[PDB]
This record gives structure tokens, C-alpha cells and sequence, in this order.
């Protein structure tokens, strides 16, 4: 599992890739073992290294895999827009 | 009988002063607001309200005091406050722009704007009274509303109010740590308007108050209200013999009678002997001899000079609480057994001591302790010599090229007032080192 | 809730009203003022009120969480302050 | 009731201007239509101090805003705090400076600063023991360098007991966005060495410089850089407004800080700036200010100040702070770095101690320095024209306007002297 | 909650009998049953994955 | 009255104090916050506690000892741990940045920036006395606070607070066993020191403790803490006379005129006689006989020295408990008719008694049991002489090469110091060799 952000213009953060390409290990309940396909899914809260990420849409080809493998996806959710970027825009 | 006035100058002199008058009404019965309410057993003994206090009629009283500033920012707080309706409202008498640290600005242009109307209020304050202990001037040495208006106030004072006691309370300008950059121009212009009129002259400086407020007390980072509090707690012990009846009772005017031998020497420092804070001053006693010591300790005074390299002129000390005159003089007797302490030749007597029955009062939201008993001092010794000589310097790096020079002139004043106020205070140099040279 | 007639300062709709003291009209302009939106976080006028944390000595030397912010207080009220 | 108008002068000075009011009213509660919305009383204690007050509830700025073309004042009411300006005090004429300092001084602006001083001094009789002046501009142009120094001379010599500011994003090298830029600014400094109170010169090349690399800002538009500049004109005018455990106003700055009556040029920058990365791992404490405050790096005006001597410095901090750690921090700076503070000025930092805080941060701070590293902005530019006015480069369109070539000499000589007295007084 | 307000017992009294034992053999008994029911449900989901 | 104020230096010094100052708060009836309880009384009363402990008016009492380290986290448990509401704060004294095993950086260099501290809170604790019997001094030869400020801690004893009796108690390095590599260089120069400014001087090996316990009271494995508890049964021994009355009291003042013939001869030697576990307390009973035999004894004796290589000059007997002036006589009349155990020609009476009536307390979380009496012994034997020359060995094998001695040279000190101390070494082992000639 790999984590990027594509680079935003005027944001002074560091952006970029998040999270190197390697296996991550699950939350302490249940450590040792790592994250496989089905804990995958959206409209869902996936935490990695203390950090819980918000899942809001998907891509087509993941829905199709997805849905061939057989899972049901939830209905997409969507994204809160950033006051700060919305603020320097308008 | 025994009333006295308090008039507060500059922003210094206000903020000090709010800090004296939270505690006075904790001292005594008296609420916020003015109102002493009825049937709940303070300590005064009857009239312990008077020497600062009028009295309207129902249950209501009122201080004896004005504040007075040229800016108008740092009283519209006080007329705001919890304290708004204490005052007479027209007392606190403010001007319309300030002299913004100069004299020259203060003394010179926009003071007559002023002094009109605080020497009319002065008459009707000091009509009301019985008779006059003595007025008390509150004010910092920094800028020109706490130095320059104070310094006109006190040739309106000495001429039109006799000899009545005027006693200052100054803050020298510390040396190292300091705010303006023209805080000697304005400290050696105020020593000759000042040898003059003020019948006693008080010095504390901001810096060493820093060091007690680290070591003793353990206040890291301390602000400018913790170093108020404990100018008014110095303030209420040289005024508890005015109001509670004392075993052994000095006053105002046996002060200047005891502490300064010549009429040029009038510039004592003020010690407190427990100064400690109640989370580890649970542990310790202190005992009349144990407090004794704290007070001649180099470290505590209270204006970073220190007394080793000195010998002292006298002392006067005040004790309040629970002592008895016996573990007093015994006490004295060990101070005068060491080597380290220095009297001067021709003082064999020494000291001056007083005794109370009233504790000091503890103040809430305060940083002290709750202590049985507590000793000042008011040293007079040969160590303010170095406090003149390394202020004295500072002033004249800067006025041998002529810097800032520009600005006082223009408003009033020439060029032979920065120097006539010079040898002004290098003859005052020459005063402590001929009275303290042994026979 | 009134200024006291010595105050220098901006009080609302002030001076356009007549013929009264600056206390009265003060009390009036506070009670009525139905135009301005008077803000409900006010510091001014102040009601007049009378005037482990010990699991460690006074002179102890390590570190103690968020205790470099606070100030203008005792090394016990300082660790009060910053855990409880 | 220390109140101060202002005067916005030129296209550079509007859109600095603008913004200025965009960040003061922020500050007291107050909507884009003028009226009051606010959250606290001291908010609305003191803002009788840049407002006067009209019926119903609403405020208007006292500020007028003067042009010599009225296509920027189309633009200041189409902004979206345009509508709060009182529209009697919009003065413009019908043509253009031309970018000469010379056509927008001695040709056009005449017939217009009628027009300022009865706008202006309709705001100077109706305060109630006015204070000061402000004037917003720059030095490279034709309204606001040229009939913007007019009108000093006019307020001058009719109130020469107030006291005035001046503000100025001067010329630089390196940047260049006028071919006549040295000759609007080398003839201009004749007016504010003369005849100011203050005057706070800017750089826009170090404007550039703190937005890559303090706050790594990618594309700083001009907007954000006005910002950068509306959060100092805020930081003066903070005692006067707000309560103090320490003060400091106008008139006190101008006493402690400029030492001879001839040098009066500073060098303002905000303490804690910060970029959006590394506002989470830092930590705003009174000795971690005042080790961004000094360096070199956060100066706005474009001069090295380890190049020179300081010879005072000013930081007006805003917060609930200690008054030993302020003061502790100033003995720790003149004793570490003792080469670059003025030899025969024993204690070289004025401070003071605000507390009411900009808004969102918990602590904040400003520093004004006098340095003798000035004199590398004056001397530049005299190198920088005095290579044109030996071939005479551009004159006729001077000369043509009314002046003869005595002007320029009788002004490069005063540019000259200004660079004297600082190698007296750095050495 | 048994377990909790049991051992508020006074002195001596606090004594360990076939009431304590059995109380600590059921507290595990039940934490194995529900373990053996999360397994169970936990697997009849993948097969209505299958299913789908 | 009667008071006497113990400076404790260095971890090693910290650690001790810790455990003896456990020992006298349950010795009275202190609680481990100063106040005694109200409700009932262990300990039954008197003044006794003001020779140790100091009163204020609330009924609190804070013991006149002030704790000092150059490294700040020794002090941070004893600021922590349950007797931090018994210390007032000043008196734990703590430095900055430690002493790192040399002399000069912690006699030339930080010792320097610690001493002014001291030495006015020392003498806010010699205010409140009004008869100070002397004060106490614990430390060990190994460290560099432990062992080199605390040389400069005497010399300015010596000084400003004349001669006030400065007991000190040590812990000598042991020379098979010894943690340090750098140990001769400070043994050497700090006994060349605390020659001239010590009055008493009592060495205790710590090798020679941990086959004290693991023979007597069967531990295998002790740590420092079961060790330290030892050592508070001595100094409460030899103070006990101070505090407890008794049937033949001696004071602090009563050793130095009756164990110390020549000024440079202060090295007594220790051994606490029953000192028994309680799985074999109460079989035996401990008779004054068979706890005097078994404390001339050279496997119980608390230095690794043996009795049988030298003879004895004096002897300090001190009996607690259940105890009779005349058993005490009629067993140091049986020691003196032996032909091994060897006294000097020129002291024939030989020994001072004291008897004390108080039991010696047992401490909870200790290794003792409860006994019924107890015995000491402070002799000062010929036998110490092999003990310097061991020392003397192990230093000048490494300083005919100079190992180690550019990290004290640079550190503000002459390098020829080393040489003088070494001849203030050379000169007492013959001292402890003409002390023992015989007359003829
Ligand atoms: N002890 C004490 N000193 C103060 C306090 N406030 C300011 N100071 C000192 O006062 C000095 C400045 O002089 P001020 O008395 O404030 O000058 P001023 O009378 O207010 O003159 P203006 O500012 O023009 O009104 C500085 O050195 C401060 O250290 C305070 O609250 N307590
Ligand atoms: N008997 C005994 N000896 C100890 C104890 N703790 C440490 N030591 C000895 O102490 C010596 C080392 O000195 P330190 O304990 O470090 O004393 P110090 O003053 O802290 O020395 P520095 O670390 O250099 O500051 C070694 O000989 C140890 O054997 C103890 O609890 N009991
Ligand atoms: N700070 C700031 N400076 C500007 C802005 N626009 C132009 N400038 C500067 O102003 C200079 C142009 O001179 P200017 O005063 O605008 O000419 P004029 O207004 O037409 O008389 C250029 O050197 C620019 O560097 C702006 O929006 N903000
Ligand atoms: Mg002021
Ligand atoms: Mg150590």
C-alpha cells in the first residue's frame, strides 16, 4: 500500500509521497498481521501510523475489481473542501 | 486626627497604586465597591480606617487619593474596573496627549495644561482633614509623566503645604535590564529638582526584584504584577503604626529624625524579611533572630548595590506580628558581633526598632504565604555610592556627542540644564565618600 | 452598568442625544439599543467580587508537559496549571 | 481621541492602502457595508481613532484617497470593502502622471491639491485634538512620489506640530519595473530627508525573498505581499488602540528611536512569520520571536544588517507576556552579538508590551531597527543614476515640464550628504 | 459485576471457596463462546462475498 | 543541644543518607512527612529527635542534613519518592553537569561553582544549633563529587568553623574488585587531602561487606540497598549514646581522646557483632560473651584487612540493648589472655565501653532481625599498613608510564601533584611500621 498527495499550488506544505511502498502492519488489536484487499473499501476510515484517513470515491478500474472480487461497495461519499485553499481563491 | 494623602503619577505610579489600594481594603472591613459591610470582626481597632480614608454617610467610604497622568489609556481601565465606584470620580484627572519621555514635553509644554487642577483637588482633600502626617508621591524614574510632572508637582508642594512629609517612592532605572534608551537623560535631570523637596527619597530598582522573585520566591517568570505586590506590602508596614496600636510604635516624622543624619542624605532601601512562598516556608520557622538575618543578607535588597563593599549609616528596622522585645535585642547582638556588617565610626547606637501587634494581611491571588511575623528594614549605608557611578556613565556616553539632545531642547529647556544638573550629581558623590571615610 | 462621568472613551450614539448626565444617558444607551448589535462577550464592566501537583518538590529538575507557557506564577501552581 | 487620518497616494499606494483597511476592520468586528458586528468592548473603546461616525450604526474609515488618473478608484469601491469610504473624499483628476515625478509635481497635481486640502483639513478641524498623519506610496513613480511629497509640504507648514508617518516600498537593483526609477527616486529623498517626521523604507526584492523562503509561498501575487506589509502599519498603531502592561504611541517611537534630526529611515519586519508546514512543529515563546525578529533574513528592506551598525531598535510585541523575559532577551542579544550595536548607546532596544493579540495567534511581534546598513539603499541608487545624468538620458521630459538641469545637482548632493553621516556615525 | 461487589468482603471472611472458583471458570467460558461466535459470523460473510 | 549536622556528598553519599535517614524517622516516631502521629505514639517521648531533627511551630520536623551531587538525577528520587515531604528544599542541593571520575573537574573547575552554595546553607543549619557536638561526612573514594569536592569541602571547614569536629565515614576502594579503572589516581589524592582536615575516619570495603552477608545473612545476590542498610547500624550505634540515655555514656568527643594516639593515625575499623538473619535469630541466644568473641574475628572485620598481621592500639566497644556493666568486664578479660589476639606494648589498658539501654530498631523491607543486644567496635590496628601498600602498587603501575594523567593535567592542576602525594603515601606506611616496633 503506497499513499501519495498530488501537489497543490500555493499550499506551503512538503507534498509529495506520504507513505513509502511497503506492507503496513494492522492497528495493535491484532498487530501482527498486515492489510490484505478485503479491509479495503469506501466511505470507510482506514488508519495507518496513528493516522485515519477518510475514504470518499474510488477509481473505475477499482470498482470494477472490486466488484468482480465481491464486495458491494457503499455509496460515495464526498470531500469537505479546504477553507484555507477556498478563502485564497475566492 | 491622623490623616495622609497618596497621590499616584504616571503609569507606574497607577498600576503600583491599584496594587496599595486592593490591599488596604482587604486590610480592612471595606468591599470593593466602597460599602464597609456591618458586624464582621476585622482587626482595626476603631478608627484603623481614617489615616486613608474620608467617611460619607451611609456605610460608604472613600480613599485619599488621585491619580493623575497626561495619557488618558491607563485610567479609563481604573474607571472600568472592579474598583470604578470606590473613587470620587473626580480625583482620577487625566490630559489629552502625553510627553511621551521627555521632561521637556512634560515639565515644560503640557503639564500647566494640568497642574491647575490637581492643586485645587490637593486643597480639598487636605481641607477636609485634621491634620496632615504626611502626603505620599508614588512615581518611576523612567519617563517625563512619572518624572517630569511629578518634579513641577513637588515645587508647587514645598512652597504652598509648609513642611508637611512628603515621601517619595521611586523606581531607580535598572541598569542592565531597561526599556527606554533615554532613561539616564531623564534620571540626572530629576536629581536636582528632587534634593530639594521630597523630606525622604526611596529607591527600588526592577532588576534585583527579579532575583527574589527567582530565588526565594519561586516565581519563574514574574510580570509586573507580582513586583507591585510586594512594594505595597513594604508601603504597609512604615503605615501600620499609624492605624493598630503597637508594643513599640514609630511613625512618620520620627523616621526623618532617626534615619538621616545630614540633610542632603535621604536616599534609604527597603528590605522584607520573609519573602517566601507557602508551598515550602511550611518547613522553616521564623524566629526574630532568624529574620533578622535576612534582611543584612547581600543577596535580598532590594537596589543591586552590594552593602559588603559598603558600611552602613544606621538601620530601621519594623517588626509586625507575634514578637517580644527581648528576641529582638538579643538578635541585635549578633549582628554586631560579625565582621562582614560595617557601621560607621561615629554611629555607636545603631539601630531603631518597632513593634507591632498586626500581622501582615495576606492578599488572594497573591504569591506570598500566611506568616506569623515579618521584618523591614530601612537601611541608610554607603553602598548607593555605586548605584549614582554606574548610572552616571550611561549618561555620559551619550552626552558627549550630543545624542536626543535635540528634542528636549526645542520644548523649553537649553543647554545648560542637562549641565548644571550634572555637577548636581557628581557633588552628591562626593557627600557619600567624605561622611563614610572612619575617624 | 454605567461609565462614570470622568470617562474618556467611545460609547455608542453618544452625541446625537441631549440634556441629560453622562451617567444617565450611559444606562439608557445600554439598556436601548435596539439598532447596534451589542456583542455578548464584553470584558468592561465587571461585577464588583472581594479581592501529581504535590508529588514533587519545589526544586525538581525534569521535565513537566506544556509547563513553558505559563507564567507569572509559583513552580507548584505552574505544574497545577499544566496537569490538572 | 488621538485620531489619525490617512492618505492613500498613487496605484501602489491604494492597493497597500486597501488592504490596510481590509485588516484594521477585521480587527473591530465590522462587516463589508461599515457596520458594527463585533464580539467584545474593546473592540469599540477606541475606534474613534482612525473613524468618525455617521447615523445608524456605521463607521467610516477616515481616510482619503488620492489619484491623478480615476481609473484606480474604480478599482478600490469594485473591491469588496470598497463601499465602506465616504464618496466625498475619492479626489482624482482626468489625465496621467506620465510616471514623471516632475509632470505629477509642478504640472498637474497643482490644480488638484486644492482639492486634498479641503478634504483633508474638512477631517483635521472636525477631530477632536487630532494627532497624526499617515501617507501611503512609492518611491519610483509619478502620483505617488511626486505630488504625494507635494502634499507633505503642505500639511507641514500648516501643522508643524503634529506628527506625521510616511511609507515607502523604495526602488531596488536587482527587481527594475520602471527605466526612470533612479530619477523619481533620487530627486524625491530631497523631501524626506527635509521635511518627515518618520518615514519606513521597504524593499520589494526582500518582499520576494521571505515569500520563498520563510513561507514558501510558490506564487506570491501582489495581494499577499501587501499583506505581509498591512500587518506592520497594524503593529505601530497597537498601543494607541489597546490597553498595555508597558506603552508605547506614536510620539514616544519618535523620541527614543531616531537620534539626529536627519535619520529617520527604518526597517520594519513581523516576528512570527511562518510557513503552513512548519506552523505545527514550532513553538511561539518570547525568546523564540525575538530569534526571528534579528536576523537578517526576515528584514523587509533589502540591506544585510550585519553590513553595519544598529543604532536603536524598536519591538512592539503583542501579548500576555512576562515583563522579565522581555526584557531578559534584550541584555541576552546586546552582549551575544556586541560588534554590530552602536558603541556609545549603552542599552540600544526600546520595547514595549501590548495585549491584545492579532487575531488567531496567541502571540506575535514587530522590530523596527536603525542600522547604518541604510546607506548601501542610498548609495546604490546614486551610482545607479548618476551614470544617466552624465549622457542627460531621459531629461527632456523633465526639463520640457518646467525645470532646469540646477535640480538635479543641488539634489545628488543632498543624496550624498544623507550617505555622509552614516559612515560619521558607523565608524 | 458479581466478581466486583464480592471481594468488598470484610477480614477473614474473605475466603477463597467453590463460589470464586466457578465464578473465574465461567468469566472464561464465556470470553471462549463469544470468541467461537466472532468466527462464525466472521466467515459466513466471505461466503455471501461468494454468493455475490 | 547536643546537635551535630550530616553533609552527605556524591551518589554514593545521596544513597546512604536515604537509608539512614529511614532508619531514624522509624528510630523516633517520625512519619515519612515530619509530623508524628496523633492518635497513637510508637515511639515513647522526649526531645530525643533534636540532635537529628529541627522544629518549627506547627509540630513539623526536618532533619539538618543537606544532600549535594554534581549530576541533578540522584537528588530526583529522593524529590519523588515517599520522603520528599520531609526535606525542605534547600538543602538538596543538586549541580548542572557531573564530574565525569576526575579530581580536576570537580576540584579546580565545577567544584568551584558549587561551593558558595554550601557553604551559606550549611551555615544556616550551624545558626539554629546552640551546641553543634560536630558534623558528619559520607562519601567514597571513588568518584569525582564523591571524592573531589568534598576534599574541598573540609578545606574550607577547616577554616571558617575552626575546629568543630568533622567525623567523616568513607568507603575505600577495593582493590580486587573495583568498578573504575581511573580508582588509584583519586585514592591516592584525596587521602594526601583528608590527612589534615579530617578528625575521625572510618574505611569500609565494599568487597569486604558482601561476604559479610552472604555468609552470615544468607544472601546470595545482594544489591547496594541491602549493603546500605548495614552502614545505618553503625552510624546510629555510635550516635546512639547522644540521644538514647544509658548506663556509661561516651559522646562524639569521648573516641577521638580514646582510639587516636598520633595525629595522622584516624583509621579505625568496623564491626557490627550479630549481625544475624531471622531464620537464625531465635535459636541462638546472643549472650555478651559470644557477641565480644565474635567481633574481634577477622573473617567479620569490614575492611579487607586481617588483625593477625599487626596489633592492636586501642579498641571502641559500644554495647546496646539488654546488657549489664559486669558481663561487659568479664569478657574483655578472656580477649586479653590470648597470644594470637595482639595488643601493642604501649597501651595496656586497651578498650572504652558504653552502654546504652535502647534496642537497635528493625527496619520493614530489611534483612536484620529484631535482637535484643548489640555490639560495635571501632579498633585501630597496625594491620592497616597493608592496605597502603596495595593501594601504592596499583598507582604506580600506571604512573611510570603516565596512564591517564593527561585528563588531569589539563584541567587547571600542576602535573608534579601527583608526587607529592605520593610521598604523603610513602611517609605513613612507615609511620604504621614505628608504631609498631617494640621498645628495647
Ligand atoms: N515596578 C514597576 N515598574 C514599572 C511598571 N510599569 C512600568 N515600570 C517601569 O517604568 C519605567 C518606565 O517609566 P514610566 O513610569 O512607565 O513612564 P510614564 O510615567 O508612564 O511616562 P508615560 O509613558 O509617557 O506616561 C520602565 O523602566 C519600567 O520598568 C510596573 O507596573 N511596576
Ligand atoms: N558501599 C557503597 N558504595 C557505593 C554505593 N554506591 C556507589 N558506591 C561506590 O561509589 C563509587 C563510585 O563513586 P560514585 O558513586 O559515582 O560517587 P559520585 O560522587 O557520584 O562520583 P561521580 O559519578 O564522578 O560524580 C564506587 O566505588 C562504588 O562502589 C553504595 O550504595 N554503597
Ligand atoms: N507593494 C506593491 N507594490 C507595487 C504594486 N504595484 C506596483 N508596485 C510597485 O510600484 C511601482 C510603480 O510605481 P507606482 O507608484 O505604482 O506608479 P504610479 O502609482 O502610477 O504613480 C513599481 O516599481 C512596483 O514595484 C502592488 O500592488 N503592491
Ligand atoms: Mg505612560
Ligand atoms: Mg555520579
Amino acid at each position: 500500500v503506497e499513499v501519495n498527495e498530488p501537489v497543490l499550488q500555493n499550499s506551503g506544505l512538503p507534498q509529495g509521497i506520504f507513505i513509502r511502498r511497503h506492507r503496513i502492519s494492522l492497528p495493535p488489536p491484532n498487530e501482527d498481521q498486515f492489510y490484505t484487499v478485503h479491509h479495503f473499501n469506501v466511505n470507510t476510515d482506514i488508519v495507518f501510523y496513528g493516522r485515519t484517513f477518510k475514504v470518499y470515491d474510488c477509481d473505475a478500474f477499482t470498482k470494477n475489481f472490486l466488484t468482480k472480487i465481491g464486495v458491494k461497495l457503499n455509496p460515495p461519499g464526498q470531500c469537505p473542501e479546504d477553507p484555507y485553499m477556498k478563502t485564497r481563491r475566492e | 486626627m491622623r490623616e495622609c494623602i497618596s497621590v499616584h503619577v504616571g503609569q507606574a505610579g497607577v498600576q503600583i497604586g491599584n496594587a496599595c489600594w486592593e490591599l488596604y481594603c482587604l486590610e480592612h472591613g471595606i468591599q470593593p465597591d466602597g460599602q464597609m459591610p456591618s458586624d464582621k470582626t476585622i482587626g482595626g481597632g476603631d478608627d484603623s480606617f481614617n489615616t486613608f480614608f474620608s467617611e460619607t454617610g451611609a456605610g460608604k467610604h472613600v480613599p485619599r487619593a488621585v491619580f493623575v497622568d497626561l495619557e488618558p489609556t491607563v485610567i479609563d481601565e481604573v474607571r472600568t474596573g472592579t474598583y470604578r465606584q470606590l473613587f470620587h470620580p473626580e480625583q482620577l484627572i487625566t490630559g489629552k496627549e502625553d510627553a511621551a519621555n521627555n521632561y521637556a514635553r512634560g515639565h515644560y509644554t503640557i503639564g500647566k495644561e494640568l497642574i491647575d487642577l490637581v492643586l485645587d483637588r490637593i486643597r480639598k482633600l487636605a481641607d477636609q482633614c485634621t491634620g496632615l502626617q504626611g502626603f505620599l508621591i508614588f512615581h518611576s524614574f523612567g519617563g517625563g509623566t512619572g518624572s517630569g510632572f511629578t518634579s513641577l508637582l513637588m515645587e508647587r508642594l514645598s512652597v504652598d503645604y509648609g513642611k508637611k512629609s512628603k515621601l517619595e517612592f521611586s523606581i531607580y532605572p535598572a541598569p542592565q535590564v531597561s526599556t527606554a534608551v533615554v532613561e539616564p537623560y531623564n534620571s540626572i535631570l530629576t536629581t536636582h529638582t528632587t534634593l530639594e523637596h521630597s523630606d525622604c527619597a526611596f529607591m527600588v530598582d526592577n532588576e534585583a526584584i527579579y532575583d527574589i522573585c527567582r530565588r526565594n520566591l519561586d516565581i519563574e517568570r514574574p510580570t509586573y504584577t507580582n513586583l507591585n505586590r510586594l512594594i505595597g506590602q513594604i508601603v504597609s508596614s512604615i503605615t501600620a503604626s499609624l492605624r493598630f496600636d503597637g508594643a513599640l510604635n514609630v511613625d512618620l516624622t520620627e523616621f526623618q529624625t532617626n534615619l538621616v543624619p545630614y540633610p542632603r542624605i535621604h536616599f534609604p532601601l527597603a528590605t522584607y524579611a520573609p519573602v517566601i512562598s507557602a508551598e515550602k516556608a511550611y518547613h522553616e520557622q521564623l524566629s526574630v533572630a532568624e529574620i533578622t538575618n535576612a534582611c543584612f543578607e547581600p543577596a535580598n535588597q532590594m537596589v543591586k548595590c552590594d552593602p559588603r563593599h559598603g558600611k552602613y549609616m544606621a538601620c530601621c528596622l519594623l517588626y509586625r506580628g507575634d514578637v517580644v522585645p527581648k528576641d529582638v535585642n538579643a538578635a541585635i547582638a549578633t549582628i554586631k558581633t560579625k565582621r562582614t556588617i560595617q557601621f560607621v565610626d561615629w554611629c555607636p547606637t545603631g539601630f531603631k526598632v518597632g513593634i507591632n501587634y498586626q500581622p501582615p494581611t495576606v492578599v488572594p491571588g497573591g504569591d506570598l504565604a500566611k506568616v506569623q511575623r515579618a521584618v523591614c528594614m530601612l537601611s541608610n549605608t554607603t553602598a548607593i555610592a555605586e548605584a549614582w557611578a554606574r548610572l552616571d556613565h550611561k549618561f555620559d556616553l551619550m552626552y558627549a556627542k550630543r545624542a536626543f539632545v535635540h528634542w528636549y531642547v526645542g520644548e523649553g529647556m537649553e543647554e545648560g540644564e542637562f549641565s548644571e544638573a550634572r555637577e548636581d550629581m557628581a557633588a552628591l558623590e562626593k557627600d557619600y565618600e567624605e561622611v563614610g571615610m572612619d575617624s | 452598568p454605567h461609565y462614570i462621568p470622568g470617562y474618556t472613551g467611545h460609547c455608542p450614539l453618544l452625541r446625537f442625544s441631549m440634556g441629560q448626565t453622562y451617567g444617565q444617558m450611559t444606562g439608557q444607551l445600554l439598556r436601548g439599543s435596539p439598532g447596534l448589535a451589542w456583542p455578548p462577550a464584553h470584558r468592561t464592566l465587571l461585577p464588583p467580587i472581594q479581592p501529581l501537583s504535590s508529588s514533587m518538590v519545589p526544586g525538581y529538575t525534569g521535565f513537566v508537559p506544556q509547563a513553558q507557557f505559563i507564567f507569572a506564577k509559583n513552580c507548584s501552581q505552574v505544574w497545577a496549571e499544566a496537569l490538572n | 481621541m488621538r485620531e489619525i487620518v490617512h492618505l492613500q497616494a498613487g496605484q501602489c499606494g491604494n492597493q497597500i492602502g486597501a488592504k490596510f483597511w481590509e485588516v484594521i476592520s477585521d480587527e473591530h468586528g465590522i462587516d463589508p457595508t461599515g457596520t458594527y458586528h463585533g464580539d467584545s468592548d474593546l473592540q469599540l473603546e477606541r475606534i474613534n481613532v482612525y473613524y468618525n461616525e455617521a447615523t445608524g450604526g456605521k463607521y467610516v474609515p477616515r481616510a482619503v484617497l488620492v489619484d491623478l488618473e480615476p481609473g484606480t478608484m474604480d478599482s478600490v469601491r469594485s473591491g469588496p470593502f470598497g463601499q465602506i469610504f465616504r464618496p466625498d473624499n475619492f479626489v482624482f483628476g482626468q489625465s496621467g502622471a506620465g510616471n514623471n515625478w516632475a509632470k505629477g509635481h509642478y504640472t498637474e497635481g497643482a490644480e488638484l491639491v486644492d482639492s486634498v486640502l479641503d478634504v483633508v483639513r474638512k477631517e483635521a478641524e472636525s477631530c477632536d485634538c487630532l494627532q497624526g498623519f499617515q501617507l501611503t506610496h512609492s518611491l519610483g513613480g509619478g502620483t505617488g512620489s511626486g505630488m504625494g511629497t507635494l502634499l507633505i509640504s503642505k500639511i507641514r507648514e500648516e501643522y508643524p506640530d503634529r506628527i506625521m508617518n510616511t511609507f515607502s516600498v523604495v526602488p531596488s537593483p536587482k527587481v527594475s519595473d520602471t527605466v526612470v526609477e533612479p530619477y523619481n527616486a533620487t530627486l524625491s529623498v530631497h523631501q524626506l530627508v527635509e521635511n518627515t517626521d518618520e518615514t519606513y523604507c521597504i524593499d520589494n526584492e526582500a518582499l520576494y525573498d521571505i515569500c520563498f523562503r520563510t513561507l514558501k509561498l510558490t506564487t506570491p501575487t501582489y495581494g499577499d505581499l501587501n499583506h505581509l506589509v498591512s500587518a506592520t502599519m497594524s503593529g505601530v498603531t497597537t498601543c494607541l488602540r489597546f490597553p498595555g502592561q508597558l506603552n508605547a504611541d506614536l510620539r514616544k517611537l519618535a523620541v527614543n528611536m531616531v537620534p539626529f534630526p536627519r535619520l529617520h529611515f527604518f526597517m520594519p519586519g513581523f516576528a512570527p512569520l511562518t510557513s503552513r508546514g512548519s506552523q505545527q512543529y514550532r513553538a511561539l515563546t518570547v525568546p523564540e520571536l525575538t530569534q526571528q525578529m534579528f536576523d537578517a533574513k526576515n528584514m523587509m528592506a533589502a540591506c544585510d544588517p550585519r553590513h553595519g551598525r544598529y543604532l536603536t531598535v524598536a519591538a512592539v510585541f503583542r501579548g500576555r507576556m512576562s515583563m522579565k523575559e522581555v526584557d531578559e532577551q534584550m541584555l541576552n542579544v546586546q552582549n551575544k552579538n556586541s560588534s554590530y550595536f552602536v558603541e556609545w548607546i549603552p542599552n540600544n532596544v526600546k520595547t514595549a508590551v501590548c495585549d491584545i493579540p492579532p487575531r488567531g495567534l496567541k502571540m506575535s511581534a514587530t522590530f523596527i531597527g536603525n542600522s547604518t546598513a541604510i546607506q548601501e539603499l542610498f548609495k546604490r541608487i546614486s551610482e545607479q543614476f548618476t551614470a544617466m545624468f552624465r549622457r542627460k538620458a531621459f531629461l527632456h521630459w523633465y526639463t520640457g515640464e518646467g525645470m532646469d538641469e540646477m535640480e538635479f545637482t543641488e539634489a545628488e548632493s543632498n543624496m550624498n550628504d544623507l550617505v555622509s553621516e552614516y559612515q560619521q556615525y558607523q565608524d | 459485576t458479581r466478581l466486583e461487589t464480592r471481594t468488598h468482603r470484610p477480614n477473614v471472611e474473605l475466603c477463597r471457596d467453590v463460589a470464586q472458583y466457578r465464578l473465574i471458570k465461567e468469566v472464561d467460558e464465556i470470553t471462549h463462546n463469544v470468541a467461537r461466535l466472532k468466527e462464525t459470523l466472521a466467515q459466513a460473510h466471505v461466503e455471501l462475498k461468494g454468493l455475490n
